[PDB]
């Protein structure tokens, strides 16, 4: 978009492409094409009747927008 | 968190939801320059990510098994005891999470920001919690507006949304808020190619979420608000 | 966490331990498809990483000074007071850590998983702890099996192992569990080359840990169970 | 192995090579050749006799477990979960 | 410097270059030229007269310290230890 | 954290502060080989990073909006209540943070290390805190020296510095210590080029912080100790 | 030569001349499938390259000093003696060169072809040569059509043009035909960028030669047929 | 154009970009971005009153469409 | 083969891979993977009943030999010697 | 031309012809070290390239339309006039071409060499030409052996082959000798991948030309000597 | 040199590095590091006593001059002009 | 050809010969701007390339076996018959080659140029040829000066040199002129590294040919004019 054109003059691009079939993958992983990233919003909570933390976690990760089996790293 | 000069947000910048332009602001909060930053419910955007990754059951362009996705995330977990209706205090009846994205007015100078929060609920009245959540919103707006002035970053909108649960009976509850940072596969891009990277991004930012679905042969997983958080 | 389509595990997928095929399952736990997932002690695999990185004293292909290794890790620390044999409760007599790896049955569709745990020990009887650890195992198996169904990921084995300590006298204890994610140097690959990357991986997945040692001129740091955790 | 061949048809490889002499290095670091990773299992703990206050005395038991057995001393550990 | 020359014989370089105009950027980000990193020291402490929310009371004081003195505002901080 | 074979530190290895060579050691602590490791105040180095990134108000080569900077960091936050001059104990009157860098003697074999700490202050006397901070220094030196022997890494210097605050009246306090890991822009390098990467680094390690400023047309933001932490 | 799956031709595929669509075929020659291949004068295309590289005097995006340009080329040189009006036979009065490009019908299966020729002229009548050149055309068409069947490559058009000279008085003459193979600079692409490679090509193939000029601030060096060959 | 899209499915692209300011440069030279090429048509001859071959050559290379000072390599 | 292993220690590899579907392509062309080349032997002779033009009588017989037997038709032949 | 440290030859080093090992030397020529360099007919190797590129009619992995293939090549063309059975001397009755490849003994120190020749035939007796060609062979061997000593490059074999034609009736004849320098497509490599480059080469150098054909579903275009030169 | 600095502002560099041990190699060959070239001057000739017919006897005097003095023997010479 | 913005010349720009600065011009020729372009004998530069590539016998950093070196080159060959002292005219007694390099005054705007020539000698007096060669020089200078004006490229020097031979007795003679275009190996660069490319070039352009030799342990193959052309 017209913004990318202002951006490119600074050395910045927002291209983020995954080499794989079907799957997205994480920003900074090797073999991605492009120097940018795409993001999105997930908020979920599941009610279920260290391990404690882990199984309810997976339950929220596979609830709705699927991000199951990901090696989550944190930024803040 | 942040999304700056390198980023785009699903549902807004690429694969935009009709719901987004049709959205009406829940209210406005003032910020350091004297602009009324409108505040919106993030439901378009949240549903949007479900269309793209899909669900456990309708798996679409979700992250690769074992991939390393850096995310902006917060979580929280709590028990609501067996009968023992006395909360030894890391305990509670309900649990919630929240996320806000505030789009920078000038994405060349300033970053867009994400704010995410989470806690437990010390009461059993679901409705009482709800009242509280719409309070937390205006609080987050204030945290956005404080932060805005910290870096003299005026924003142009904010989109905030929540999910939660009301546990009972020794069922443990976990609420997570997370903004993932991904790169898109070619087979998600209608007519894209591993040799046309920059055009690929322009296809996605030029499609609406309905067009993207129609062209991918994908049934809308939201449409008549079918998605719960 | 996970190790998916991009990964291999030292001791199992590359530089495999004889001990691995010679291993006999401690037991099996059922999973969502009705398969009996065998469970094994992870000692082959743990010793295996010691052969490759080496020790402080026999430094081999360890990570680079100042390198950034992302790891799946958990730790925990605790005092066992000076005399004052009353534990003000973040205190304890012993401290432990644990790690399990569950190899996916179909590594094309599903990721292998790591589960790691850690805690303190409120008793001074080493043996009493030990009893507990072999209990924790079956608990972890259950947490594996729960998780398995979450993503309909049947596994084909699990390998679980622990380390710990029994402190006394104001000695603080720290237990860590960690699965590192590395890339291999060429001088570790007998006859590999910076120009033959994919063949390099096939050399390592075709050597056994004894062959790798014999060809590298490396003395086995385990062999007659010389390695303690 | 035959699995890599199924993998490669999806765009995935498990090649993970370090440019350095002797040292391994971390997945995602610049200059590594390959788009995959190798992992391993370390569980260690110790007994590390008394001190001066919180953060510092902690940090030191940490280092003690990092240099106990399989050496990962002096690494900038980042966490995934 | 003469140390880089000893380093290079091991496969290591300390080159760390940002493609952008004005901004520095983080080690390991795509498009950086070089396989090394530069670091620096920031210690600052900031404040803000309380609210209802501990989470949001740490987020806003955080930003305050990030934009105090050496500016690292609006960064996606990731932690190593 | 560490800074090993791949790193350089602003103010010391590149863009060195005159203050650095002119510095005089606050004291020495013994280490495992029997060398007296001198210890210095890190103020040259801290001011140094301010010259390069600049301030909110005088923004120079700071990190890109939304960039992902991995940092060695610790923080801590605390209230000092409204009137209620009784500290329900996650509360305090002051709050502090600290950072030490210990340069390895042999940067080919060993990594340089960073040690960072933080806490709250249970007293209102600013001076009483200060006394404490210069105590904490020698404690950190001891933690450096312990760690040194862990990996038989003798260092050649350490540079330690603190920042803090004394809150009052329900003002919450936050202290952060952080060592960021960046890559330098070409327009910061006087006469560098995107085609001369290795020479670019040699320019920066051959300039002093005054020369770099004079050549960039940058006013010194420290000079007559104008910078407070 | 050939221009196949990797190529585009200036004046036709990118920066197209209005003259091209407005062109009217000089005639048609039959080819192996029974299609009448129209034949055109290549003047649009030749003028087109002058707009882009420019002239010695109005240097535009010409090849870099000392660059290695591979070209399809033929040349020929001859004297037309001092007085000595007897041609010892590598001698002649005039000298000429020619080039034809035949665009493949299916550029996915077949390559477009270039045919180039050159010779001397044994007569002094300029007009007599001209008659001959328009004969050579139909000969080249026949050479195109022969070649077409060799590879079962039907073409969809051909564009042929010539240049020459009539020497006298010991002036030596040199005629060259050349199709160069280049890559375009970013400052020639109105609104292109070194980060948008594939879009850059689409800008050039979407501009007409007048638009490209107007947007570059470039005066048309042909326009009212101002260009001579 | 729509043809490039058929082409890309075969591994082929027609991207040809020069890293330099102002100048075009030759296909296959190092540092060009893209795996394709652009071509054009030049036919010129100059009348002028081994060396012989060389000076009239330059005269035709700098006549009209300028390709002067190029290291011409031949394909046929 | 065992020779490639002696070669690799000198910096040389013989890897020559074409990015395309079906087609081979020439050594040194952009986008080829590898730093080596593969070669082969073609000797053929072709003809065509004359015309007026020697140039064009070599061009058309040329094509005839290029598309005779082992097909190298429509290639931009460059010469080494 | 030469084929040195970077090259492999189709039919010999990769996709080897059974005919090659089954070949019997036509004779030997001495070289500077005193080794008898055996000399062979190149027909296995020539047929070999036909299996891989295929023919106009059975197009297989031939070079890309418009690709730039550098080749070692020589050609020659000649008329054999209309009736006018008097050869104005760039004319002749037959025309021939030749190619030899001499594999270096030590491909680490020395390059393998190609020698190629071509001429016209001044007689109409096809057989008389043939006699001459088998003479030319021993001449080429001598040119190989001379050259060998020039660079102290002993070879281990040579493989020489010819093609030609006998024109009559104003039919022009063209003989070409050419050794092309290519890179292989993945779909030609049974079970190769764009991610396994070095293994791809090892597949081709481990297949025989029959195996390669059987695995590709390719009918042998030579087999019972069906290929003429 | 100071000229390279003027050059670099135009996108040009004169870096020309061979990946191999001992050998130089040609500009434009794959795997060379850099986007420039180095050149030099060779003029040599010889006296190379009589033979059997045209192409072959020629080729041999060629090799003789290529291995006379500054050695460029066994190179696949390509021509620019 | 040319050597433009991408090139450096051995003996002049890198590894410079002392002989070069100590050289004294043979004469000057005027060029289009009115500058006297000095002309020099190219012997420093020619000897220079011998120091770097080495000889058949003292092989140094010569081109790789089978490598593809593009060169600016011309050659010529001729017989000087058996006895038959009558030259059927492609024959002659001597044979020569020549090369000139003219360094552009502004290497940013203009390319440096190479001019090379070759012919046969129709007389047997070696000295008579020599007289002729020093004539050819001034002719080449004129061809340089003509060309200079063609592109308004003033040069700042020219360096011209020749080699030849005087055949007799059916010995065929071949004279070649060639300017190769190479890239330098790391082991030729005293203290260079595959990781420091741009510094590598600066090492070579900062060494003199004597220093380069002394540091490489290389005996000067010229020194007391030991090199003949």
């Amino acid at each position: 978009s017209e913004l990318d054109a202002k951006l490119n003059k600074l050395g910045v691009d927002r291209i983020a492409i995954s080499p794989y079939k079907q799957w997205t993958r994480g920003y900074m992983e090797p073999g991605n094409i492009g120097n940018g990233y795409v993001t999105g919003l997930k908020v979920d909570a599941g009610v279920r009747d260290v391990l404690d933390g882990i199984v309810s976690y997976d339950r929220a990760e596979t609830k709705n927008a699927y991000i199951g089996q990901i090696n989550m790293t944190t930024a803040s | 968190x942040f999304t700056g000069v390198q980023g785009r947000v699903i549902g807004y910048d690429i694969l935009r939801s009709p719901e987004v332009d049709k959205a009406k602001p829940l209210f406005t909060e003032t910020q350091w320059d004297g602009s009324e930053l409108p505040i919106y419910d993030a439901k378009p955007l949240q549903d949007a990510l479900v269309e793209y990754f899909g669900t456990e059951q309708d798996r679409r362009h979700y992250p690769a098994p074992g991939s390393f996705i850096v995310c902006a995330n917060k979580g929280v977990t709590a028990e609501r005891p067996k009968n023992d209706a006395d909360m030894k205090p890391g305990q509670g009846y309900g649990v919630w999470s929240a996320i806000a994205i505030s789009f920078a007015k000038d994405p060349t100078k300033d970053s867009s920001m994400f704010v995410e929060d989470a806690g437990v609920w010390e009461t059993p009245n679901e409705d009482e919690l709800l009242e509280y959540l719409e309070g937390r919103r205006k609080a987050m707006a204030k945290s956005i507006a404080e932060c805005g002035q910290d870096a003299h970053a005026s924003f142009e909108s904010s989109w905030i949304g929540f999910a939660y649960t009301m546990m009972e009976p020794g069922q443990i509850g976990n609420a997570i808020t997370v903004a993932p940072y991904v790169s898109l596969p070619i087979d998600s891009i209608p007519g894209g190619s591993i040799l046309t990277p920059d055009k690929d991004m322009e296809i996605m930012e030029n499609l609406t979420m309905p067009e993207w679905l129609e062209k991918m042969g994908y049934k809308s997983l939201s449409a008549n608000n079918a998605l719960k958080y």
